[PDB]
RNA sequence: ACGGAGCCAGCGAGUACAACCUUGGCCGAGAGGUCUGGGUAAUCUUGUGAAACUCCGUCGUGCUGGGGAUAGAGCAUUGUAAUUAUUGCUCUUCAACGAGGAAUUCCUAGUAAGCGCAAGUCAUCAGCUUGCGUUGAUUACGUCCCUGCCCUUUGUACACACC
């Protein structure tokens, strides 16, 4: 950075789909959805869809935070211009991999 | 090979008399008269547009067609 | 801690890893992607990348 | 009216240009004349061998006057072509360096060419009177 | 796992900062970031850690994390000693 | 007091198209409010990324293929304006996924 | 009597100055394949192998061979500071000998020992 | 540019180099018919005489032939610029030099000895009458010498 | 075919923590060096003035200047390392092959066929490949003759289903 903006846009793409394989393999335990990440001046908004938000989030700034600095660490950021938000799913049965995450666990506890 | 490739002064005189009066005028028609081979007939062609005598049609590299001075 | 257990790996196929798996067979680096074709292949939808024509 | 270069067809303004250069003789000798393969891709040198150099730097000098800023690679590229490469297919690679080099130096002494900013070569003066008068006189051999 | 005790050491102290660690999957390396160790070290010293209770390890992408749990913030206090009050990542250094 | 024009140059890359067109919109609307001298919204041409790929993991059956390729469009809005009138078109019309960024030296 | 049949030789004179010319006038004066080598970084080429050569040299039975200095690096060329010594040219099985003379003057090891056994049933 | 005039008959063959000049045709390509000589060394060697390339140069002068002949053996002499050469670089520290006729064909007998008595892995698979340029024959060329 | 001369594309792709595309100038027959730039790219490379083509000449239907394989030697370049030629270039070697039997592939329009480019893999290698543009026909515009498939009726001691 600076990079050729055909680069760039690929990298972020690929920044996008390391980070929502990442949030698959270790929110698992949350619900975890998809990753809606927008990326304006100074700050990034990396916005997190599950189900058991509360579970997201922990008790108050708790396992986000865990998670803010991890992104920092592998993509070489700073503390600030990261900042991650866990909302609730608008209707979770719309979603696909919300219910993908459930039949899993349903399998992986025990029943018909 | 088929021969007629030998050049001479024979031959040299046969070329000029066997010019005048000849409605086609090319590479190949010459060598269809067993004559000097095609580029020394290209040359004998070349020689037949120094003064008239024969005069062209097309001015094409291998398609070099000519005609009589009417 | 061993001295010599390092040939020069500059360059070709056995520096050049992808970015998921760790491997060194059909390997996309075109837009320095540096993945194997076959994860691309899985995420491609992800990365931007659509199949249009 | 008005006179000028395009009318004449390219094929028998270099002919012209060319016979006006062995009536000067003052365009120089590079010193590889006929030890040259003028191509990178050709298996026979010149077949005019003696001359030739003339056609060419005629070729250079109203392919500078056409174009804005030509170097030497842009003339190696254009006249170069296709290699027998072998039982391989073939490949376009770029003309002889150094030939192009000693067309385009030798034209700067004469006058034809002149140096120009950002890169490559223009146009002098006294080249454009020159190719004018080639114009003038091919336009008379025509009618 | 033979390791010089002092280059351990600090990967600890350099836990204990983070609270975090983000280690490459990638072996022969002469040096780690940040940590002045080899990469190597750092993963068999948090694959020592996953065994013994600690430590919550993934491994996607060529890229191993680390957080350290409840009982794990606790046996990284033993082994440095800090008593309480301290970084980690459990919660915030001022606002931010 | 200043009415410095340092004349800056906006970029807009990004993907999706609905949204750049909207946001290049949003922009020039702004500018007709604060109403200053500027060239339209220019559009470059789009830089198409094609990745060939074999479809198979294995490359056994038939040998097909699949053109993994990206949309980008590269847009410009040039101002013939000042530095503070731009510091309030970068704060506001902020849009979710394109990318908006600045040259701002002539 | 004056001149043994011929020089054994690289391009022109004769071999007294060939034995007494180190490694700076063989690349000057040899192909192009060999003054490349030299041009890029040597380290580790000529370090060890020429050591045990010169050790080989000192320490033989004179008029009888030196010792067989075994070689994995049979990517190095033959330069005249070692003619006369045999070698063991490594083939992953077998350090296979080659004896260097003034005939083999700047060839590769590699090219004296054959990995392959060659072909059979018909020539 | 000229029909040949004159009585002619100059004889067909024209032996050169312990080797058949053909008459007539051209001296370019009656040399490349000698063993040794090709089209670009010829054209190069033409240029040397100052004869016509047009003129077909079997009823040629015989000082001509001897400029030509001469230019044959001796590269360094005439302004030959000394890598445009058959051989080049051969024996200990000197010089380069080539042969076009018999005297190509007993050098190149003598290199191929050469190459036999260094046992190189070119030269032993000139012994076993093989492929020396590292090509595969796995499938290519089932007949062979 | 070989010389010159004319000389018109499109897809593309391309480095700042590296070593990418690399014009312009000098050296070198080449390959390729070197200085210097411009370019993170409708900006520079790049009109990628690519090839086949078009013009004027050389040879004329001879294993010939067709055809380039095999070879020898050198001169370059990549890389730590090139012999089991990496590739390029130089000169030399001039082999087979005068349109290919039984067979059978592909194809209905900017297509086939020709031509080259292009990225992909790549430090280095293009006969490969996915794209691209150039030149641009022939012949249907049907039929079930073959091949395959599909239904439908029929038969079936089959249902792991004609292995
Ligand atoms: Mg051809
Ligand atoms: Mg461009
Ligand atoms: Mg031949
Ligand atoms: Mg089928």
């Amino acid at each position: 950075a600076i990079i050729s903006k055909k680069r760039k846009l690929v990298a972020d793409g690929v920044f996008y789909a390391e980070l929502n394989e990442f949030f698959t393999r270790e929110l698992a335990e949350e619900g975890y959805s998809g990753v809606e990440v927008r990326v304006t001046p100074t700050k990034t908004e990396i916005i997190i869809r599950a189900t058991k938000v509360q579970d997201v989030v922990g008790e108050n700034g708790r396992r986000i935070n865990e998670l803010t600095l991890l992104i920092e660490k592998r993509f070489k950021y700073k503390r600030g211009t990261i900042a991650l938000y866990a909302e609730r799913v608008h209707d979770r049965g719309l979603s696909a991999v919300a219910q993908a995450e459930s039949m899993k666990f349903k399998l992986l506890n025990g029943l018909a | 090979a088929k021969h007629a490739v030998v050049l001479d002064q024979d031959k040299f005189d046969r070329i000029m008399k066997e010019a005048p009066t000849y409605r086609y005028v090319s590479v190949s028609v010459l060598v269809d008269r067993f004559k000097l081979g095609g580029s020394l007939a290209r040359v004998a062609l070349r020689h037949l547009e120094n003064e008239g005598i024969i005069k062209p049609v097309s001015k094409h590299s291998k398609q070099a067609i000519y005609t009589r001075a009417t | 801690e061993n001295v010599w257990y390092s040939h020069p790996r500059k360059f070709g196929k056995g520096s050049r890893q992808c970015r998921i798996s760790g491997s060194h067979s059909g390997l996309i680096r075109k837009y320095g992607l540096n993945i194997d074709r076959q994860s691309f292949r899985e995420k491609a939808n992800d990365i931007g990348f659509y199949k249009y024509r | 009216p008005g006179v000028s270069v395009r009318d004449v067809p390219a094929q028998d303004f270099i002919n012209n240009y060319a016979s006006f250069l062995q009536r000067q003789g003052k365009l120089e000798v590079p010193g590889y004349v006929d030890i040259v393969k003028t191509s990178a891709g050709n298996e026979l040198p010149p077949q005019d061998s003696e001359g030739w150099f003339y056609k060419r730097a005629a070729s250079v000098a109203r392919h500078i006057y056409l174009r804005k800023q030509v170097g030497v690679g842009k003339l190696n590229k254009l006249y170069g072509g296709a290699k027998n490469r072998g039982v391989r297919p073939h490949k376009h690679v770029d003309a002889s360096g150094s030939i192009n080099r000693k067309v385009l130096q030798s034209l700067e002494k004469l006058g034809v060419v002149e140096i120009s900013p950002k890169g490559g070569r223009r146009i002098s003066d006294n080249g454009l009177r020159d190719l004018d008068r080639i114009a003038a006189a091919t336009l008379e051999d025509e009618e | 796992m033979l390791i010089p005790k002092e280059d351990r050491k600090k990967i600890y102290q350099h836990l204990f900062q983070e609270g975090v660690l983000v280690a490459k999957k990638d072996f022969n390396q002469p040096k780690h970031e940040e940590i002045d160790t080899k990469n190597l070290f750092v993963i068999k010293a948090l694959q020592s850690l996953t065994s013994k209770g600690f430590v919550k390890t993934q491994f996607s992408w060529q890229y191993y994390y680390y957080t350290l749990t409840e009982e794990g913030v606790v046996y990284l206090r033993e082994y440095l000693n800090l008593p309480e009050h301290i970084f980690p990542a459990t919660y915030l250094a001022g606002q931010s | 007091q200043e009415v410095v024009i340092h004349k800056i140059r906006i970029n807009l890359t990004s993907t999706k198209v609905k949204q750049l067109e909207n946001v290049s919109a949003n922009i020039i609307k702004n500018a007709e409010t604060f109403k200053l001298v500027k060239k339209g919204p220019v559009r470059l041409p789009t830089k198409v990324l094609k990745i060939s790929t074999r479809k198979t993991p294995n490359g056994e059956g038939s040998k097909t293929w699949d053109t993994y390729e990206m949309r980008i469009h590269k847009r410009y809005i040039d101002l013939e304006a000042p530095a503070h009138i731009v510091k309030r078109i970068t704060q506001i019309t902020i849009e979710p996924g394109v990318d908006v960024e600045v040259i701002i030296a002539a | 009597r004056k001149r043994s049949f011929k020089t054994y030789s690289y391009k022109g004179v004769d071999l007294e100055k060939l034995l007494e010319m180190p490694t700076e006038d063989f690349v000057k004066l040899a192909p192009a394949r060999v003054r490349r080598k030299f041009a890029r970084g040597l380290s580790e080429k000529p370090a060890g192998l020429m050591k045990k050569l010169r050790a080989a040299k000192l320490s033989a039975p004179e008029n009888e061979k030196p010792a067989v200095v075994r070689t994995h690096l049979r990517n190095m060329i033959i330069v005249p500071e070692m003619i006369g010594s045999v070698v063991g040219v490594y083939n992953g099985k077998v350090f296979n000998q080659v004896e260097i003379r003034p005939e083999m003057v700047g060839h590769y090891l590699g090219e004296f020992s054959i990995t392959y056994t060659p072909v059979r049933h018909g020539a | 540019s000229l029909v040949v005039q004159e009585q002619g008959s100059f004889q067909h063959i024209l032996r050169l180099l312990n080797t058949n000049v053909d008459g007539n045709i051209n001296v370019v390509y009656a040399l490349t018919t000698i063993r040794g000589v090709g089209r670009r060394y010829a054209n190069l060697v033409c240029k040397k005489a100052d004869v016509d390339l047009h003129k077909r140069a079997g009823e040629l002068t015989q000082e001509e032939l001897e400029r030509i002949v001469q230019i044959m053996q001796n590269p360094t002499h005439y302004k030959i610029p000394a890598w445009f050469l058959n051989r080049q670089k051969d024996v200990n520290d000197g010089k380069d030099y080539h042969s076009l006729a018999n005297n190509l064909e007993s050098k190149l007998r003598d290199d191929l000895e050469r190459l036999k008595k260094i046992r190189s892995h070119r030269g032993i698979r000139h012994f076993w009458g093989l492929r020396v340029r590292g090509q595969h024959t796995k499938t290519t060329g089932r007949r062979r010498a």
